């Protein structure tokens, strides 16, 4: 009888706030450049696609 | 002399092509359309790989 765990009883809530903002938001994390050489933060997004476009 | 007649313009057109080829390379970070002359683009579903 050394280490007694505890618990807390509380409702676990998957509520539903305003969704159509939250859906659009991980689009603006990815930009798209109209340039030949890019700016070393799109350039590791652009490489990550050219891997898994070569497996599907 | 038809080779000296016809290919003389083919020499100068190739000589003028060496002038514009110097123009295109430019700065390292130059353009996404000026590099779209030598390296090609095509219509839908050309590049297989």
């Amino acid at each position: 009888n050394e280490n007694l765990f505890a618990s807390f009883i509380a409702p676990t809530m998957m509520g539903l706030p305003i969704v159509t903002l939250i859906i659009m938001f991980p689009s603006l994390l990815f930009p798209t450049p109209k340039r030949l050489i890019n700016n070393r933060t799109i350039s590791i997004q652009q490489w990550l696609i050219q891997l898994t476009s070569k497996q599907m | 002399a038809e080779f000296l007649s016809l290919s003389k313009a083919r020499i100068e057109a190739y000589e003028k092509e060496l002038e514009k080829m110097k123009n295109i390379i430019p700065f390292d970070q130059m353009t996404i359309e000026d590099l779209n002359e030598v390296f090609p683009e095509t219509k839908l579903d050309k590049k297989k790989y």
